């Protein structure tokens, strides 16, 4: 939900931020409506050797996202000196895009995850179709923000040294819920990680709910 | 604005070749006197050159810029005939007078109008296809203030506040003419000034009264241009007296 | 005639005053909005209908004035700031704009004054009235008034159009901004408080 | 708050109080609304240079565009003069660019807070839709008149017949800022989880978290 | 019946002129006299009537470019042309549903031919004619005009007409106004006749 | 080759007499006099060699730099006059960018070969400006075409290549790469092979030390254009030392 | 190069004017003329073809003297093929101002417009100036009947009989020593006009096929122009035979 | 045409070294950076008694702060006063304090050199600017001068005159002034090398001097006031 | 003559004259040193003045409180390209917020200054910039020339005899890491001396000093408020 004009929805984006790497989780099931079209997609894509992106919200805005994305990582090897990009500087030039953007009637709440160590510096970025970009230490938008993020954020606010495996066993419960819930998807899902030095990404693999909801 | 060469190349005498080269070209547009009075200024130019089948209002050295500014034009040399290149630079004139009009709405100023100018001639030299200027104009015309002004300005980019100046067949020349004639007395009789500008012209020209056509301007009325049997009237007495100075 | 932005025309002076808030949003916009702001010295321009307008309006109005006293090295007319004023405005009039602003300055028959709005009037007062409502502020400002006018009755006059306003209709903060604009240095005159002035006067 | 057409929602509300030798500036801190809270953390202030500091707030969108903005302001007096860009010069210059932010409409009020060369500490409001006045008392964000009135009554003082004013100390606005916020959390829980305070000397800029229990 | 009211009668060696002097903004005259007759000459006399601001704009516009015609002659141009020039403009501007018409009264001397006048309406319409008011007015005078004058109806018959039309518009109409102005015409040029 | 400095090119619009501009072999003239750059296709992708010049210890990559990532899949090998080189590369990295955009995949340099030679063609052509001063080569590993080697002189023509060397003995590189069968090679053995020629082909007389820089876009690097990894690097330069002796 | 060429177009020379300027009124002498002339009623154009050819079909019958509008006329002095640019901006010009006006366009109104142009072109673009010089006739009420004469130079004039073209010095005094300030009607006119064509031409004997005659002759309610016919000019070339003794009488 | 591109051996362009001696030809101005103002002289050429100094000015308002008094070729002034009083305008509504000295004679500065035979546009040229201005005003770091050049250079000056000799008109200048010193001696040395460079010696019509202090608007001089001055040459 | 003023008249090395005229004019020009660290960069700059009753202009340009510029040749003809990199530095600022790479920036002022270079009738510029800056990797000095070719260099001398300058820089290369911003200026001033003759040194007035990281924002030292940064020198090191 919270997604004014979608069609084709990549329904939600796990990302949580730990000490040097993140973990995104993002569905293979990619519906085209509420029919599922595929059911294994990855919305993984590589700006870069270096980077990585996961993103959430709308799949044909994210790969409009994509070509925006794509061509920054070309400008930094385009001078030659073969500079990788930082997290922050793409991410954010986007984000002014994004505000643009919505004076015309197409509508974006594009939500995409950047991690990225390159150069020297150290980002974790979240970037937006109405452009809240931020640093964060876990964030996820669109349908994300619904549902998800405040459990999410709720562990995060006491404990804020949260590890990848006790995020890991938290995205498989809420994605339990996903399948449930959404009129989007029924499961199955690819685990990407983003690294500061490679991108990385396992192929989508099916999960499958369990049922307790008819005891009472 | 399109060539393939530069309009000039400096020199390192410090003039520009096409400047003084225009200079020559608008006293193409005959001499032209310009005296200031204390409510109505009077510009007169010469030659009108009559043969009873043509209309006076072509040949015109006079042109109203608007209705409330008015100028006559000229410089140095002793160059042909030709009204059309200084008729280029009226109406590049005539349009900033009238952008003035808009912007201030009283009677527009002679400062506003000569700096313009100045400044319009630097910038065709930067213009590779763009031809410069070089003139001198007799701007005449009334402030809000109701006073009265006579401004000239000259190639040199530079306009000066005067009581009498002229130009033409000689710029220096017309103009020291006119020096030994003036006394304090002339510019606030209204009478005064009109004989002034009739002498300037009558040395350059044969018969004038039809190849001297003078308006006046006045604080209140727009630009009359007087018929010029009216002026011959006066072209009778004045040559009299203009022996008279000499 | 409107709100209280007011400015009329004496013999000697351009007599403004005006209130602090009377613009958008159910409270007060600022505290201490003051709409006779001094950008330059020579006349202000009055706050008429929405704040952007005419403020919008006077950071052009501000630059445009000096270029014109600059170049020319004579002052501008009332009419050469109603002219500029109308030229500028018009083009930018049609983002829903409107204003009611004023050119100033004595010229050659004492103060003259040319009403000008975002739509380009031009028509030729002595009262000028901005905002919403000069009908509660109008009546008491009228009786010892004529096109020149003494300074004795206008300090009479002046005196009670404000006070009278604040008691009949209420809304404003603060104080009172009264600066007096010859035809090339306005200065502010008196900081009295609009509370203050009411009983009084 | 306000409408759809750059926003689903953004909420943030700000409070300043003027004494008359600092000025704290206090802010929740959070980045909320929607239907939920996004995310915990987000710079909504930024200093120029050290003696003007900008902070926005509403939508964290138009903070992170207008801010940058307000840096590259502080850039271009640098380069086109030689300067320091100070107080006025600044409350000025976000004026050009909130003319943009008039057919566009907004709610984001950008508050430049500084020392002025006038004698006092400044706190200044620019309203999102133009116009610039310096003031004693000001409430600036998704509402600009809910912050508003505390400060009214405790920063003026004018509660005579008449209108005096009389600015209070430094000790008693910082205070004034963790109150304020807890008050404002009541009505609006769109003030929440943490308050950001930041106090401006005008020569320096130093922040205070506390969190909201 | 249209906009906002104005009366001209051409008697062909009197012009008779009346038009309300009020820009209102709000329910109060912020001035007293307000200029709605301009004059481009002092033999071409224009009055524009309808939008206190629209006819204002427009009428500087043609104002600059009736004076180029002037420029450079130096002789009068057609006056009752350059008043059905800028209508031509205007046909072209009332196809866009915006408003910028203007209900104009030409009043000119033309040199050769003689004297004219031509009437604009709003729905743009060039006419020379015997009498014609724009708006409100037109209604008012234009019925009695056939039965108590002629077209040739001496000045001072003209005037205590016009004196009694005035009143009837703040007598009966709900656009009064205390202050008119009043000029009169003879064959060539204009006369500023007391105000009423 | 002909040209004479007075007439024929006292305009860059002006034809020769011949029916090969002079300006145009004037800018070949250029490549002639500059260090030798190489650039050979494999199966497996291609290996670019370029000496990049130091003339002080004082000096980083980004001095004297001789490769560019045209696209970021795509590389930019050029000898002659650097300054032209520099900014046909930035001309070429917006328009490859475009591509991208547009087009959505790893472009093929066959249409590549194509446009920019006939840009290259156009700077003839034109008066506002004037030919270029160097020869390329662009090379590039993807999976919607493979290893694809194309070079562009400053004439405008494009030609493809097995594996081509531009410098100061244009011919004696291209012989040695004939002898030796890239048939037989796969994308690690190149990188040894591109590294002698460099050094025996150049003669010093404008260098006193060079800095051999190579980049991958091969096997390992994964379709982008990325420089040369550490363990292909290291036996690629010692041959490079073992051939000279 | 271009850099170490000479043209002086846009440069002015050591002569204070262009060349190119100057050079254009020689063109013009050598090729076909064109005079109007002035009656109490109407004003009438008459021209040489360029064409000195005996043989012509008469495809286009406005080969020197096109009628633009219903309210003008214009002639060529000069080469054809500059005309031909200028005679389909003249149908346009002269057109636009009469949707405005609803006036007989002012003959000097236009000139000084069309003058401009010809201006444009030698000071700036780098373009010559047209190689044509174009004698308008035209009908308003403000100045009453008018010929005015257009130049390469932007030189305008106001006039009642003149001539440009060939020979153009004896031309216009021909047409002064004939035809005084206001003295001859329309009918009258028109033979005048062929008298002095016959005299001046760039190649002998006048005809039919080398003459195009218009008038403009105002009629009832409407100013008519018209291009006579071969048929009518054949009855004003014997009135011609018939005004050369006239005008010595 | 002839080389426009021309370069010497050197390193510099022929046209720019052509570019002084127009200057030399024209006008003179002096301008002296005082603690307690700026003052501003510059030749005002009588040539005719009639010519009045009151209604017509060579010391022209920028700002309504800020003045500028011209030297060398009078057109050329003109070009670079009219582009720098709209920047300095625009710039007093958008800051709202008075531009800097420095920063309106750095924005003239870009235009000097940039000229080419061909590939002309307003931003370029077909030949340097030959005039040297000196832009004085009150700013809110106190009273500056700053000279602009026809080289197209930027430097901070408290004592610069340019004129018949820019170079004799500048060593005139450096025997006769100090640093930090009143207003009325200041005014006094900025006459007094005027009279000796030039063939015009000083008269209260031969030049004219308005003065600028800080706190004060700019103001042109009346007749009375211009008279004063010439007591103290 | 004519033909070594056009533009599109080569010699047979293939060398355009025009360009080679326009490397010289950086030479005739006043010699300035650029050195980096990894926290700070150093631009020191020798000046000139018309008289002794006037200030030296900086010749130290602010652009932003992160990056800076020093020019070397034509004030004029640098102004345009310094347009040209405050607009291009400032649009980075706000569209991207990173704190702009040095490396990025000087190859897009190296498509520009090469424009002229190809134009025919069009003079190349002939103005050295060395530009310092700091973004998050560290310091750089690039040195961008009147062609594209452009240094990243660790110090760099350019100006008259400026090769004599390098040898002292190399001979303390790897020291200017380590050293402070204090010493990094007192090397730089060591450098600066080797260019001019060795019958001078520096003195106070003639050196100004622009200091660039962002561990502090920008300034510029004119001619007395360079003497905190300039004491510690040593008098010609031959």
């Amino acid at each position: 939900t919270q997604n004014p004009m979608v069609t084709g929805t990549s329904v939600l984006g796990v990302k949580f931020d730990c000490g040097v790497v993140i973990a995104a989780d993002m569905l293979g099931s990619y519906g085209s409506l509420a029919r599922f079209r595929n059911i294994s997609r990855i919305m993984r894509v590589n700006d870069s050797t270096m980077l990585g992106a996961s993103g959430d919200y709308a799949d044909f805005q994210y790969l409009k996202q994509v070509l925006g994305q794509m061509v920054i990582d070309e400008e930094l090897f385009g001078d030659g000196h073969s500079y990788s990009p930082r997290a922050i500087h793409s991410w954010l030039t986007r984000a002014m895009y994004s505000r643009r953007s919505k004076m015309n009637p197409l509508w974006n709440t594009k939500v995409i995850g950047g991690y990225a160590g390159g150069e020297s510096f150290l980002g974790y970025v979240d970037m937006l179709g109405v452009a809240y970009e931020a640093p964060s230490l876990a964030t996820g938008y669109g349908a994300y923000l619904a549902q998800p993020l405040l459990r999410e954020v709720l562990e995060k606010q006491p404990v804020l040294s949260q590890t990848e495996a006790r995020e890991l066993v938290e995205r498989c419960m809420r994605v339990l819920y996903y399948r449930d819930a959404r009129s989007y998807n029924r499961f199955q899902v690819a685990t990407v990680t983003e690294k500061g030095v490679e991108i990385e990404g396992p192929l989508s693999a099916q999960t499958n709910w369990d049922i307790a909801h008819m005891i009472s | 604005m399109s060539y393939d060469r530069a309009i000039t190349v400096f020199s390192p005498d410090g003039h520009l070749f096409q400047v003084e080269y225009a200079q020559e070209a608008v006293k193409k547009g005959s001499t032209a006197v310009g005296v200031r009075g204390r409510d109505i200024v009077v510009l007169g130019v010469e030659k009108k050159s009559v043969a009873k089948l043509q209309d006076e209002r072509t040949v015109r050295k006079i042109c109203a810029l608007d209705d409330n500014v008015c100028m006559a034009f000229a410089v140095v040399a002793s160059v042909s005939g030709l009204t059309a290149d200084a008729r280029i630079v009226i109406n590049r004139a005539r349009v900033e007078c009238q952008s003035h009009r808009l912007t201030v709405g009283d009677p527009v100023t002679v400062e506003y109008i000569t700096r313009y100018i100045a400044s319009l001639k630097q910038r065709y030299t930067q213009s590779n296809g763009r031809r410069p200027f070089g003139i001198s104009a007799l701007i005449v015309g009334f402030d809000f203030d109701g006073t009265p002004r006579l401004y000239q300005t000259d190639p040199s980019g530079t306009y000066h506040a005067w009581k009498a100046n002229a130009i033409g067949r000689g710029a220096k020349s017309v103009r020291e003419f006119l020096e030994k004639n003036y006394t304090d007395d002339a510019i606030e009789t209204d009478d005064l000034t009109i004989k002034l500008v009739i002498k300037a012209l009558l040395e350059v020209v044969q018969s004038g009264g039809k190849n001297i056509e003078l308006a006046v301007m006045r604080r209140d009325q727009p630009l009359k241009i007087l018929s010029p049997e009216e002026i011959e009237k006066y072209v009778a007495e004045i040559e009299k007296e203009k022996e008279e100075n000499e | 005639t409107t709100t209280l932005a007011f400015k009329f025309q004496h013999g000697v002076i351009v007599a403004a005053d005006s209130r602090a808030t009377a613009g958008p949003y159910i409270a007060s916009q600022t505290v201490k909005k003051v709409i006779e702001i001094n950008p330059y010295l020579l006349g202000t321009m009055a706050g008429g209908a929405a704040d952007c307008s005419f403020w919008e309006r006077l950071l052009a109005r501000q630059c445009r004035i000096y270029e014109l006293r600059n170049k020319e090295r004579i002052s501008v007319a009332a009419a050469s700031k109603l002219l500029a004023n109308m030229v500028y405005q018009y083009k930018g009039m049609g983002l829903s704009m409107g204003t009611m602003i004023c050119g100033w300055d004595k010229r050659g028959p004492g103060l003259y004054y040319v009403d000008s709005e975002g739509n380009r009037i031009s028509g030729t007062a002595f009262s000028v009235g901005s905002g919403s409502v000069y009908a509660f502020g109008v009546m008491d400002r009228g009786y010892s008034y004529d096109l020149q006018v003494e300074e004795a009755y206008d300090l009479a006059r002046r005196a009670i159009y404000q006070a009278t306003y604040r008691d009949a209709y209420s809304g404003g903060a603060v104080n009172l901004y009264h600066v007096r604009e010859d035809g090339w240095i306005r200065v502010s005159s008196d900081n009295v408080a609009d509370l203050h002035d009411k009983y009084t006067s | 708050r306000f409408s759809p057409y750059a926003f689903n929602g953004g909420t943030v509300l700000a409070i300043a109080g003027e004494d008359f030798s600092i000025v704290a500036s206090d802010t929740r801190l959070s980045e909320g609304f929607s239907i939920h809270t996004r995310d915990s953390p987000k710079c909504y202030k930024l200093t120029d240079k050290t003696v003007i500091g900008c902070s926005g707030f509403h939508g964290d969108c138009l903070t992170l565009t207008k801010i940058i903005e307000a840096r590259l302001k502080m850039y271009k007096h640098s380069n086109n003069k030689a300067m320091t860009t100070g107080a006025i010069a600044a409350m000025l210059s976000t004026i050009l660019y909130s003319r943009r932010f008039f057919p566009y409409y907004v709610y984001n009020i950008i508050e430049g807070l500084d020392e002025e060369g006038k004698g006092a500490v400044y706190s200044f409001d620019p309203v999102g839709s133009y116009q610039r006045d310096s003031f004693k008392a000001g409430g600036s964000a998704s509402a600009m008149l809910q912050p508003l009135l505390d400060n009214q009554v405790g920063f003026k003082n004018m509660q005579n017949v008449e209108h005096v004013p009389l600015t209070l100390d430094r000790a008693m606005r910082l205070v004034k800022d963790v109150f304020i916020s807890a008050a404002e959390r009541d009505v609006y829980t769109g003030d929440a989880l943490r308050i950001c305070i930041v106090t401006k000397e005008g020569i320096r800029e130093e922040t205070v978290p506390l969190r909201k229990d | 019946m249209e906009y906002l009211i104005g009366i001209q009668g051409p008697d062909y060696v009197l012009v008779a002129s009346d038009r309300v002097a009020a820009s209102n903004i709000v329910q109060m005259k912020d001035d007293h006299d307000k200029m709605f007759k301009m004059s481009e000459k002092i033999l071409l006399l224009c009055v524009g009537e309808a939008g206190d601001t629209v006819q204002f704009a427009e009428y500087i516009q043609k104002n600059v470019q009736l004076y180029k015609m002037r420029n450079g002659y130096e002789l009068s141009p057609t006056a009752a042309a350059n008043f059905t020039r800028r209508n031509l403009a205007d046909c072209l501007r009332s196809r866009t549903p915006y408003h910028v018409n203007l209900l104009l009264a030409g009043y000119d001397e033309h040199e050769g031919p003689a004297l004219y006048y031509m009437d604009y309406l709003a729905a743009l319409a060039k006419a020379p004619f015997a009498a014609h008011g724009y708006g409100a007015f037109l209604t008012l005078s234009i019925l009695d005009r056939y039965y108590t004058p002629t077209i040739s109806r001496e000045r001072a018959v003209e005037l205590l007409r016009k004196c009694l039309e005035e009143l009837q518009k703040r007598f009966i109409l709900n656009l009064p106004t205390f202050s008119v102005r009043v000029i009169d015409k003879d064959g060539i040029h204009n006369l500023e006749n007391i105000t009423f | 080759m002909s040209s004479i400095g007075t007439g024929y090119d006292l305009s860059a619009s002006t034809f020769s007499p011949d029916g090969r501009v002079f300006q145009v072999e004037y800018a070949m003239k250029a490549v002639e006099n500059s260090s030798t750059a190489i650039g050979i296709r494999c199966k497996d992708g291609v290996v670019f060699g370029v000496e990049k010049l130091v003339l002080s210890k004082l000096y980083e990559e980004g001095s004297n730099k001789r490769l560019f990532n045209v696209d970021r899949h795509v590389g930019m090998a050029v000898a002659g006059l650097l300054a032209d080189a520099r900014s046909l590369a930035d001309i070429a990295r917006e328009e490859a960018s475009n591509f991208r955009s547009n087009f959505g995949y790893n472009i093929p340099l066959k249409h590549l070969a194509d446009r920019v030679a006939m840009y290259v063609h156009a700077y003839t052509l034109y008066s506002a400006v004037r030919p270029f001063g160097c020869s390329f080569m662009l090379g590039s590993y993807s999976v919607n075409d493979g290893a694809q080697l194309y070079m562009i002189d400053p004439s405008g023509v494009s030609y493809g290549y097995w594996g081509c060397a531009i410098g100061k003995a244009r011919q004696a590189a291209k012989t040695e790469i004939e002898k030796l069968q890239m048939k037989e090679m796969t994308c690690r053995d190149v990188v040894k092979e591109v590294a002698k020629i460099i050094y025996i082909v150049h003669d010093e007389v404008k260098d006193k030390a060079f800095e051999l820089e190579l980049s991958w876009v091969g096997e390992l690097t994964k379709g982008r254009h990325e420089i040369v990894p550490k363990d292909v690097r290291e036996e690629a330069e010692k041959y490079a030392k073992e051939s000279l002796k | 190069m271009s850099r170490r060429y000479d043209s002086r177009t846009t440069i002015f020379s050591p002569e204070g004017r262009l060349y190119q300027v100057e050079y254009a009124m020689e063109a013009i002498g050598h090729a076909g003329t064109c005079l109007g002339i002035l009656a109490n009623d109407g004003v009438l154009l008459a021209a040489e073809r360029r064409n000195i050819h005996k043989l012509l079909d008469e495809v286009f019958f406005s080969e020197k003297i096109y009628k633009l509008n219903e309210d003008m006329a214009c002639s060529v002095a000069g080469i054809t093929s500059d005309a031909n640019v200028l005679t389909n901006e003249l149908r346009l010009i002269a057109q636009r101002y009469l949707l405005q006006y609803q006036e007989p366009i002012p003959c000097e109104q236009l000139v000084t417009a069309l003058c401009d142009i010809k201006q444009a072109y030698t000071q700036f673009g780098g373009k010559r100036p047209f190689g044509v010089s174009l004698l308008y006739i035209g009908w308003d009420k403000h100045y009453g009947f008018q010929l005015y004469q257009s130049d390469p130079s932007g030189n305008y004039g106001g006039w009642k009989a003149t001539c440009i073209g060939n020979n153009s010095a004896a031309a216009v005094s021909m047409l002064k020593q004939d035809y005084k300030e206001g003295e001859m009607t329309l009918k009258s006119a028109l033979a005048l006009a062929v008298k002095v064509l016959n005299k001046t031409m760039d190649v002998s004997k006048l005809s039919a096929e080398k003459v195009e005659i218009a008038t403009l002759t105002r009629e009832n309610g409407k100013t008519v122009i018209r291009v006579l016919k071969q048929k009518e000019v054949e009855q004003l070339i014997k009135k011609h035979e018939e005004e050369e003794a006239k005008a010595e009488r | 045409d002839r080389g426009v591109n021309t370069f010497s051996p050197e390193g510099r362009l022929f046209q720019v070294e052509y570019a002084i001696e127009g200057h030399k030809l024209g006008s003179t101005a002096i301008g002296i950076q005082t603690s307690e103002g700026v003052c501003l002289a510059v030749e005002k050429r009588i040539t005719s008694p009639l010519m009045e100094p009151s209604s017509i000015e060579k010391i022209v308002e920028i700002d309504a702060h800020i003045g500028c008094a011209m030297s060398g070729l009078i057109a050329d002034a003109k070009t670079l006063i009219d582009k720098a009083r709209v920047e300095t305008q625009n710039h007093w509504f958008t800051y709202n304090e008075t531009m800097t000295v420095e920063s309106v004679t750095q924005a003239v500065s870009n235009l000097a050199l940039q000229f080419g035979e061909e590939d002309a546009d307003p931003g370029a040229m077909s030949r340097p600017f030959g005039v040297a201005l000196l832009f004085g005003g009150v700013d809110e770091k106190g009273p500056q001068l700053f000279h602009m050049d026809p080289s197209g250079t930027f430097v901070q000056c408290d004592a610069r005159a340019i004129g018949s000799a820019s170079e004799g008109a500048q060593s005139s200048l450096q025997e006769v002034y100090h640093k930090s010193t009143t207003l009325k001696e200041a005014i006094k040395s900025s006459l007094i090398i005027l009279k000796q460079v030039m063939e015009e010696k000083l008269n209260a019509t031969n030049i004219e001097l308005a003065t600028v202090q800080p706190g004060q608007n700019f103001h042109m001089f009346t007749k009375e006031e211009l008279e004063e001055v010439i007591k103290d040459i | 003559n004519q033909y070594d003023n056009d533009v599109t008249v080569w010699s047979p090395q293939g060398r355009i004259h025009q360009i080679e005229y326009a490397m010289e004019a950086v030479k005739q020009g006043s010699a300035t040193v650029g050195l980096k660290s990894k926290t700070h960069a150093v631009l020191v700059a020798l000046k000139r003045a018309q008289s002794e009753l006037a200030a030296h202009q900086k010749k130290i340009l602010h652009v932003d409180n992160h990056i800076g510029i020093s020019i070397a040749g034509l004030t004029a003809d640098a102004r345009l390209l310094c347009n040209f990199m405050r607009q291009e530095c400032l649009d980075s600022r706000f569209v991207f917020d990173r704190p702009l790479p040095v490396s990025r920036l000087v190859s897009l002022i190296g498509s520009k200054t090469q424009i002229p270079t190809q134009r025919y009738g069009r003079r190349p510029y002939g103005v050295g910039l060395l530009i310092a800056g700091y973004d998050d990797m560290g310091p750089h000095v690039f040195q961008t020339c009147p062609s594209a070719n452009y240094f990243d260099c660790r110090a760099m001398s350019i100006g008259a005899r400026s090769q004599s300058a390098r040898t002292y820089l190399e001979r303390h290369m790897s020291e200017f890491m380590q050293c402070n911003l204090d010493e990094l200026v007192k090397h730089g001033l060591r450098a600066l001396r080797e260019t001019l003759p060795a019958e001078q040194d520096l003195t106070t007035k003639n050196v100004s000093i622009g200091i660039v990281g962002k561990d502090l924002e920008f300034t510029i030292y004119d001619d007395d408020d360079v003497s905190p940064f300039l004491d510690g020198l040593e008098e010609r090191p031959q």
